[PDB]
C-alpha cells in the first residue's frame, strides 16, 4: 500500500489523513520539477518528528511514485524524486 | 431520495432522473457489498441537512471524501469527533486564528458549526471506497455536484465562493463573478499553504462582503 511505501523510506508507520488533488503545474511551481500527470498528495503527520511527511503519486488507481516530501517546523521542504 | 433535505430536493429533483445519475446510484449501491465505502448512507447529503437552500452564503468546494474510517461524513474538510483535524484544515484554523480575532482552535475538526449558518462545505465527488483516494470518481457524481453549483450560480445572489487549489478553481469557472464573490489561492495542503492559503485573510474578507451585501457574517469561532 502507500503507507509501507512511506515507513519504507523514512522508518516510520505513518498513517495517511488525507489526499489532496493537485494539477502538474500547480505541483511545479511547489516541486520544482514539472510531474506529467496529476499529483495526489497523500499527507501524514509525525507528531514525533513535528512533520508533514507527504507521498506523491500519480492520479487513480495506479498511483505510482513520484517524490517524497518533508515540511518541517520552520516550513522547510525536503524533497525526494522516486 | 432519503437522506436528502427537502427544499434541495425541490430544486435538485431533475437530477435523479436522469441515467447518468440511475447509473451512478447503481455503481454506488454495487460497491458498497464488495468495498468499505465512505460516508456512511446517512452522511452522503449531510450537506443538504444542515441548512435550507435558501440560507446558503458561502460556498467552500472540496474534492473527494476522507478514506479512512470515522473521517467523512458529508462535508468537505470536516471529520467528525473524536478524528483529529487532517494536516489541511488544522492550516485553515492556523489562518483563521489569525484572521479572525475572537476566533480559537476548537480541539476537534467538525465543521457542522459552519454547515448550519449557511456555509456549504461541498465535495465533488461525494463517496470514496475506504483506502483509496480519487477511487469513485467518473461515476456520475462530479456532474451531480456541477448541477448543484449550477444552480446556486443562477437562482442566488451575492455568495461567496472560497476556492482553493486548482481543482476547485477549474470547478468554479463556470461562477459569474458579477453576481458572487469569487476568493480564490491555494489549497491549505502543506505542500501549496506558504504559496497563498496563510495570509489570504479569506475568513475576514468573506464577512465583509457579506455584511456590504446585506447579510449576517459567519461566526467561525461557533464550532
Amino acid at each position: 500500500n502507500l503507507s509501507d511505501i512511506i515507513e519504507k523510506e523514512t522508518g516510520k508507520q505513518l498513517v495517511i489523513q488525507e489526499s489532496i488533488l493537485m494539477l502538474p503545474e500547480e505541483v511545479e511551481e511547489v516541486i520544482g520539477n514539472k510531474p506529467e500527470s496529476d499529483i495526489l498528495v497523500h499527507t501524514a503527520y509525525d507528531e514525533s518528528t513535528d512533520e508533514n511527511v507527504m507521498l506523491l503519486t500519480s492520479d487513480a488507481p495506479e498511483y505510482k511514485p513520484w517524490a517524497l516530501v518533508i515540511q518541517d517546523s520552520n516550513g522547510e521542504n525536503k524533497i525526494k524524486m522516486l | 431520495m432519503e437522506f436528502f433535505g427537502e427544499s434541495w430536493k425541490k430544486h435538485l429533483s431533475g437530477e435523479f432522473g436522469k441515467p447518468y445519475f440511475i447509473k451512478l446510484m447503481g455503481f454506488v449501491a454495487e460497491e458498497r457489498k464488495h468495498y468499505t465505502v465512505y460516508p456512511p448512507p446517512h452522511q452522503v447529503f449531510t450537506w443538504t441537512q444542515m441548512c435550507d437552500i435558501k440560507d446558503v452564503k458561502v460556498v467552500i468546494l472540496g474534492q473527494d471524501p476522507y478514506h479512512g474510517p470515522n473521517q467523512a461524513h458529508g462535508l468537505c474538510f470536516s471529520v467528525q469527533r473524536p478524528v483529529p483535524p487532517p494536516p489541511s484544515l488544522e492550516n485553515i484554523y492556523k489562518e483563521l486564528s489569525t484572521d479572525i480575532e475572537d476566533f480559537v482552535h476548537p480541539g476537534h475538526g467538525d465543521l457542522s458549526g459552519w454547515a448550519k449558518q449557511g456555509v456549504l462545505l461541498l465535495n465533488a465527488v461525494l463517496t470514496v471506497r475506504a483506502h483509496q483516494a480519487n477511487s469513485h470518481k467518473e461515476r456520475g457524481w462530479e456532474q451531480f455536484t456541477d448541477a448543484v453549483v449550477s444552480w446556486l450560480n443562477q437562482n442566488s445572489n451575492g455568495l461567496v465562493f472560497l476556492l482553493w487549489g486548482s481543482y476547485a478553481q477549474k470547478k468554479g469557472s463556470a461562477i459569474d463573478r458579477k453576481r458572487h464573490h469569487v476568493l480564490q489561492t491555494a489549497h491549505p495542503s502543506p505542500l501549496s499553504v506558504y504559496r497563498g492559503f496563510f495570509g489570504c485573510r479569506h475568513f475576514s474578507k468573506t464577512n465583509e462582503l457579506l455584511q456590504k451585501s446585506g447579510k449576517k457574517p459567519i461566526d467561525w469561532k461557533e464550532l
